[PDB]
């Protein structure tokens, strides 16, 4: 629902929330000098990173990868005929379950309405086959 | 405040921003780079002992 800043269909920027205090730092220094006076070449420096990869609200781009999609198609033996089930597992546990029908939708309600009704009694025969 | 201050407060302050500089780069979490140098610290045991002066020439080389 709606194109986000942080949420969109590409990717999320997902952020924890924050359980620890709102610790503030000020005057980074080494005991060469202030923080301002190196940052222009901290970009190499990892011991210099101020962002902690561990804190819930680090920025991270994850892309939206889709979970794993498996067509439980009409060709298996499983689906009672054409049935195009379509699964999204997480390994093998099911996540959501989207069956997709039609495969075997011939009009059978249009054409009956062309049908007298001795005609169209046949067809019922041919709906639930067992 | 001159050859006083090179040899001293305000020269070895420039040899220490230069140093420490080039030994923060090597501070990050790499296994390329530990092992590389883990490796090559082998290379003492099979020379023999009378190059480790040259060793030693060519790592402050490295520093510059
Ligand atoms: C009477 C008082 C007596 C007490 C004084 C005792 C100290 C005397 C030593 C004086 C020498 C240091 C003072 C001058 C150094 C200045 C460093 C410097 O300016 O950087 C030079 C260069 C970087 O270039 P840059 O500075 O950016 O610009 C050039 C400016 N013309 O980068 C360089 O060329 C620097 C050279 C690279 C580093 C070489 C490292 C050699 C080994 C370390 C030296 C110390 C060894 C200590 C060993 C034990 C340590 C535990
Ligand atoms: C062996 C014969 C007798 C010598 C006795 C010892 C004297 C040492 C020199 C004075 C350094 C000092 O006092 O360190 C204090 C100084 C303060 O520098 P600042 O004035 O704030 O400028 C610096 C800031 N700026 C330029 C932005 C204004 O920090 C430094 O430079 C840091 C480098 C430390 C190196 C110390 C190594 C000591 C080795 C001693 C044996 C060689």
């Amino acid at each position: 629902a709606a194109q986000t800043k942080d949420n969109n269909d590409f990717y999320d920027v997902k952020t924890k929330k924050n359980d620890f205090f709102p610790v503030q730092v000020d005057g980074i220094e080494s005991s060469l000098g202030k923080y301002e006076e190196f940052a222009k070449d901290a970009h190499e420096w990892e011991s210099w990173n101020l962002q902690n990869e561990d804190h819930p609200e680090y920025p991270v781009k994850r892309t939206k990868i889709r979970h794993f999609t498996l067509n439980f198609g009409p060709q298996h033996p499983a689906a009672h005929g054409v049935l195009r089930l379509i699964l999204e597992l997480h390994g093998e546990e099911i996540l959501r379950s989207d069956p997709h029908v039609g495969l075997l939708h011939r009009g059978t309600e249009k054409l009956i309405e062309s049908k007298t009704y001795m005609q169209a009694l046949p067809y019922f025969d041919r709906l639930d086959y067992v | 405040r001159g050859i006083l201050q090179l040899f001293g407060p305000l020269g070895l302050w420039k040899l220490s921003t230069f140093i420490s500089s080039k030994l923060n780069k090597l501070v990050f979490l790499n296994i390329g780079f530990i092992l590389e140098i883990i490796v090559l610290s082998w290379l003492l045991i099979v020379f023999k002992v009378s190059l480790l002066k040259y060793i030693l020439l060519l790592i402050i080389f490295i520093i510059l």
